[PDB]
């Protein structure tokens, strides 16, 4: 797959981690 | 799949319909209690709020980024592009944050492929994403108390946002 797809997925993993961290304060 | 799969399928469908309506028609082509239908709409509303308050995954901003990068999607490779984003998003594991981010992505991606003139593109993206919830994320969703649990989780986020 495109480099763009792998980079988008990687950033979704990291932003998702940032979103989830806010649940724990 | 897991416990109560049949009801979760219908509820995942309602969450997606509400989510895509609230954030974006072109992405389309019962059995629920009025409770479950209401919990689905509430979950789609909170998730829309979480997404909007998270600039990294905002729907509009990502469509702009996909266009600027000239993301090479065609009728022939668009599923494999989607699947690669899916694989990488959850390669470390599954939690609600990555679910929210992936669903945000799926709306940006559906709008993007529709803007690329891929006939049926957004409809396919919607159907793939619905079935990621049904087939791959269902065990997580049920473990965390379903869409009722998501609302508790999301309220906590919005209090913190």
């Amino acid at each position: 797959a495109s480099s763009m797809a792998s980079e988008v997925g990687r950033r979704l993993a990291e932003f998702g981690d940032q979103v989830d961290g806010q649940f724990y304060q | 799949g897991p416990l109560g799969s049949s009801r979760l399928y219908l509820q995942n469908t309602a969450v997606m319909e509400e989510l895509y309506r609230r954030n974006l028609e072109y992405w389309r082509e019962d059995g629920l209690s009025e409770e479950e239908r209401r919990t689905a709409a509430d979950a789609a509303e909170r998730m829309t709020a979480v997404i909007a308050g998270t600039p990294g995954i905002a729907v509009e901003r990502n469509v702009r980024d996909f266009r600027r990068g000239g993301w090479d999607v065609t009728p022939d490779n668009v599923e494999s592009e989607f699947r690669e984003v899916e694989r990488r998003t959850f390669s470390d594991g599954v939690h609600w944050g990555r679910v929210i981010a992936f669903l945000a992505f799926s709306m940006s991606f559906a709008a993007y492929v529709n803007s690329r003139g891929i006939d049926g593109g957004a409809y396919s993206v919607f159907n793939w994403t619905l079935r990621v919830l049904n087939d791959s994320l269902a065990d997580f969703i049920q473990r965390e108390n379903g869409w009722r649990g998501f609302i508790v989780y999301a309220d906590t986020l919005l209090r913190a946002q």
